[PDB]
RNA sequence: UCGGAGAAAAUCCUCCGAAUGAUUAUAACCUAGACUUACAAGUCAAAGUAAAAAUAUCUUUGACCCAGAUA
């Protein structure tokens, strides 16, 4: 009787919803399933709020926001961690580094140009057809002076013989500054090539700060190469290698499916025959049948047949 | 002739079936109207 | 009759099993199991049972429990218990159909 | 008390299914489903066949 | 040809590809208890004292997605921390972040109070003018 | 029964057996629900279309059924067009 | 081969190429099977029915889109995200 | 029936009715438990040259 | 004969009812897997398809034969 009650339904259910998140004794579903900036910071809110034009817009409820100058500043501020989520969702850090966790800390930006009046971004998860990939995509990720960097692009479960491994599209090494022309072309551009009925594949852009140049000879591949045993490639092994020049900085992967473009590629340069894979959902389980079916229907035999058409035997 | 005797008799009745619905739905509405209506009378709201 | 607990918890549970049979809410759906008109608890998915106790929040249309959960002191919470299966085999596998 | 009635479908079909009515009530019609004709249908009283 | 040589089952390892091929499970039950849990992904929108946030959640708890008005680039833009235009300026903010994600269908569970609120009714409309769409579709048995 | 028949020296068939149920090749024998036809008025759609089905017997059941009819009921009928052709043999049997 | 083969009239060859290009060989022979019976007959049958029926829908145009199922609803709905995330 | 001519118990050179195919002993026809002859059965039909 | 409740899975143990109606948004077909059960009878139900654009909501019983009523 002492305690208040809830007057509402609002605030049983924010009560009820963060005692969920609490781990308790009892079973339950979910374990089985600086200082300166602040101060310039609050002097831009004050003229904020003293512009009356703002209080106008409000109380006439047209105000809107610019999308763009919000995107940039989050970037900025807390970009990294939001896109470390989106990594950690999608499971790259898991399948590329065997669960190590880098923040993206570079802004990387990628985009597939169409023509040449428009180029289709590449964001994080997006979704982007093979056809819209088939020429290398321009890359802008403000450097700075120095600071040698390796761009390296792979899809993550495209790879056809082998489940751990995945095939390499192509990988720029000894990247000065900005300038991505100057890179050592180490595997050339390749087309991605997702199989028909295999679902989304997720190709990931890498960048790595390098410290000082390195020869990367034992990753050079001949151009053109269109052997898949040759572009078969660990990242988490090559890391290894590379771990002490090589520390990743950015992150920029999309989804795509299969297309008419992927036929091309299977056939005109990398001479196969196309993959066709099928979603095949496992039998129905059927308990073991009885001489005598006791109070079960007709259907009961039709269940247990393989061939539905009439066998004649000796006849 | 008994299959084009029973397809044309189903034609016909089908033909008509939109309007007869309408007309039942009308009715219904009203019955209820009717007990809206006389549920809400003023004299309703007096004892109210 | 014959009301009880047809499956226990930490028991393989096919698709469409009864779980439990209930005259009254002694135990309530959870994930992946369904509930019957005569409130009786059957799986929907190939999995082990499992029987969890959760918050309880109802329906915001009803009145009664709406009421009730108000009423309840600011402290704490009502709790039910719940039955679960957890899916024990992926929903299917990519296969190699035909080369071309 | 309650008769059983035979409700009639009115597609110009043969289908009919028995329903319970109150006698003091007004002669029942009900739109229904006609398996004849898959479309629902006013099912309209034609014959009373028990007191219930 | 070595190239021709291709593994007989194939294992796509992208957590979200049963769930955008739509075969991916979802939870059925808790009849009793509201909201359904139906969902792949789901908008919580919580109205606290200062500020409004959006989320897109997973089943399995984490989440995916997220638009605050506690968040630097929004405040300095923006005028109040709750506002009827707040509501739908982060919607907005939600949905490019939602696009950019690659999260096109999603699952929304008002109240009824909430989804006759204006500024919720203003902000799904954001959501539905940008592209995302308010209701899953079914799943393929 | 008429184990051995004045006339004859025979078994004689249970005539109301044949008169309701129907025996497949295999050895399982077939019948209906008993008040598939009654009440409809007043069961529920579930229940009738439980009522409407074709069911097997126990073994008990078809070992009394058995002994109940004689051999030429028990025979290989190759009727045209039967639609009980497919349920004369079991497939996939282990036991 | 359905380009090289001169049975089937020109006009029809191009547009089941288009159509049906997911069943023509890499060396642009049109490959379609059947495996629904145990009597190569029927399956040859079934197979046959097959090129009759792809010969028929390319002559015959076809003008009727119908209603829109599920699957073209996603797919058309993802589409639009890809354009308007595509602004640029 | 391939199986009956190759073995010789049916004569391919003549015509076949059935009572070449009782005969051979190929088909065993009870007229008395209602048999009104011998159905053409599609099985084989694949190796029957 | 059956259903509800205590003793608590015993009783010539102690109570209340039912051989129901009301209410209607009318509530299909088909089909995995289970409950209950000597037999008979009685329950729950995914998927698919089809009507519509939420289920019927309150909470039971009588077999076979044999007679009816109809399209
Ligand atoms: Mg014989
Ligand atoms: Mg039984
Ligand atoms: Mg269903």
């Amino acid at each position: 009787e002492r305690l208040e009650k809830y007057r509402s339904f609002e605030r049983y259910r924010r009560r009820a919803e963060q005692e969920a998140r609490a781990p308790h004794w009892w079973r339950t579903y979910r374990e089985h399933f600086r200082t300166q900036k602040l101060l310039e910071r609050k002097h831009f809110l004050r003229e904020l709020r003293a512009n009356v034009e703002e209080e106008r817009a409000a109380r006439l409820r047209t105000a809107s926001i610019p999308l763009e100058a919000v995107r940039a500043e989050w970037e900025r501020t807390c970009g990294p961690y939001h896109k470390q989520r989106l990594a950690e969702y999608y499971g790259l850090y898991r399948d590329l580094f065997h669960g190590a966790t880098f923040v993206p800390w570079v802004p990387l930006h990628v985009a597939y140009a169409v023509g040449e009046e428009d180029l289709i971004p590449v964001y994080h998860g997006n979704e982007v057809t093979p056809t819209e990939a088939s020429r290398a995509p321009e890359v802008t990720y403000e450097a700075d002076k120095d600071s040698l960097w390796t761009l390296l692009f792979i899809n993550l479960d495209g790879h056809l013989l082998e489940p751990d491994a995945e095939y390499v599209h192509w990988l720029l090494t000894n990247i000065p500054s900005n300038r991505v022309a100057e890179g050592q072309e180490t595997c050339p551009y390749l087309p991605p090539f997702p199989a028909r009925g295999s679902g989304f594949h997720r190709f990931a852009f890498l960048l790595f700060k390098q410290d000082k140049p390195i020869n990367f000879s034992e990753d050079t591949r001949p151009s053109p190469c269109y052997q898949l045993a040759q572009r078969t490639f660990r990242t988490f092994d090559f890391y290894k290698r590379h771990q002490e020049a090589m520390t990743p900085a950015g992150l920029a992967f999309f989804q795509c499916r299969w297309d008419d473009s992927v036929t091309h590629t299977f056939h005109q340069l990398l001479d196969m025959r196309e993959p066709v894979f099928e979603f095949v959902r496992p039998p129905p389980y059927h308990p073991k049948q009885k001489r005598f079916p006791h109070e079960q229907p007709l259907r009961y035999l039709d269940r247990y047949r393989d061939s539905h058409e009439p066998t004649y035997g000796i006849y | 002739a008994r299959r084009q005797a029973r397809e044309q008799r189903i034609a016909e009745c089908m033909a008509k079936m939109p309007q007869m619905i309408e007309n039942w739905r009308k009715q219904k509405r009203e019955r209820w109207e009717k007990i809206q209506a006389d549920k809400e009378r003023r004299a309703r709201l007096q004892a109210e | 009759k014959h009301y009880g607990i047809k499956k226990m918890e930490g028991h393989y549970v096919h698709a469409g099993n009864i779980l439990g049979t209930q005259r009254q809410f002694r135990w309530h759906p959870g994930a992946h199991v369904g509930l019957g008109r005569n409130k009786c608890l059957y799986a929907l998915e190939e999995g082990i049972v499992r029987y969890t106790k959760d918050v309880y929040v109802p329906n915001p249309k009803n009145t009664e429990a709406v009421d009730l959960v108000t009423s309840l002191p600011k402290g704490a919470v009502l709790y039910k218990t719940f039955v679960h299966v957890v899916p024990a085999k992926p929903e299917g596998t990519f296969k190699l159909v035909d080369m071309l | 008390k309650t008769i059983l009635v035979k409700l009639v479908s009115q597609a110009g079909t043969g289908f009919s299914f028995n329903h319970k009515r109150s006698r003091l009530r007004e002669k029942l019609s009900l739109l229904h489903y006609d398996p004849i004709v898959n479309k629902k249908v006013l099912f309209v009283e034609q014959k009373k066949i028990r007191s219930l | 040809k070595e190239n021709e040589a291709v593994a007989p089952e194939f294992t796509n390892r992208n957590p979200r590809n049963l769930e955008l091929l739509g075969v991916a499970r979802k939870e059925r039950g808790w009849a009793t208890v509201w909201p359904n849990r139906e969902f792949w992904h789901r908008l919580r929108v919580v109205k606290t004292q200062h500020h409004v946030e959006a989320f897109v959640e997973h089943l399995n708890g984490q989440v995916v997605v997220s638009a605050s008005t506690r968040e630097w680039a929004i405040k300095k833009h923006l005028y109040s921390t709750r506002n009827v235009v707040a509501c739908e300026s982060i919607g907005r903010v939600l949905a490019q972040r939602c696009l950019e994600a690659g999260i096109n269908f999603m699952v929304y569970q008002p109240t009824p109070w909430e989804a006759s609120s204006d500024s919720i009714k203003r902000l799904q409309n954001a959501m539905t003018e940008s592209g995302v769409m308010l209701r899953e579709p079914r799943r393929i048995y | 029964l008429t184990y051995c028949s004045t006339r004859k020296g025979k078994r004689k068939t249970v005539k109301s057996v044949v008169h309701r149920f129907l025996r497949l090749h295999s050895g399982l024998w077939l019948r209906r629900k008993a008040g598939y036809k009654k009440k409809l008025w007043k069961k529920s759609t579930a229940r009738k279309k439980r009522l409407r089905e074709f069911v097997f017997c126990s073994k008990t059941q078809s070992k009394l059924l058995d002994k109940m009819t004689t051999s030429f009921w028990k025979r290989r009928n190759w009727y045209a067009g039967d639609p009980y052709q497919m349920y004369h043999d079991r497939t996939n049997l282990r036991v | 081969h359905l380009a090289s083969a001169d049975w089937i009239e020109e006009p029809v060859r191009q547009k089941i190429a288009l159509t049906h290009k997911n069943k023509i060989n890499k060396a642009g022979e049109l490959v379609l099977t059947s495996e629904s019976s145990r009597y190569q007959f029927r399956n040859l049958a079934e197979c046959l029915q097959k090129i009759r029926d792809m010969i028929a829908e390319a002559s015959q145009v076809p003008k009727e889109p119908s209603k829109e199922d599920a699957r073209l609803q996603r797919l058309r709905i993802e589409k639009m995200n890809r354009e308007r995330l595509r602004q640029k | 029936l391939q199986y009956l001519i190759d073995l010789g118990r049916v004569d391919p050179t003549q015509p076949i009715d059935l009572t070449q195919l009782v005969n051979g002993r190929g088909v065993t026809i009870q007229p008395l438990k209602r048999d009104y002859g011998v159905q053409l059965v599609e099985e084989g039909a694949d190796t029957f040259q």
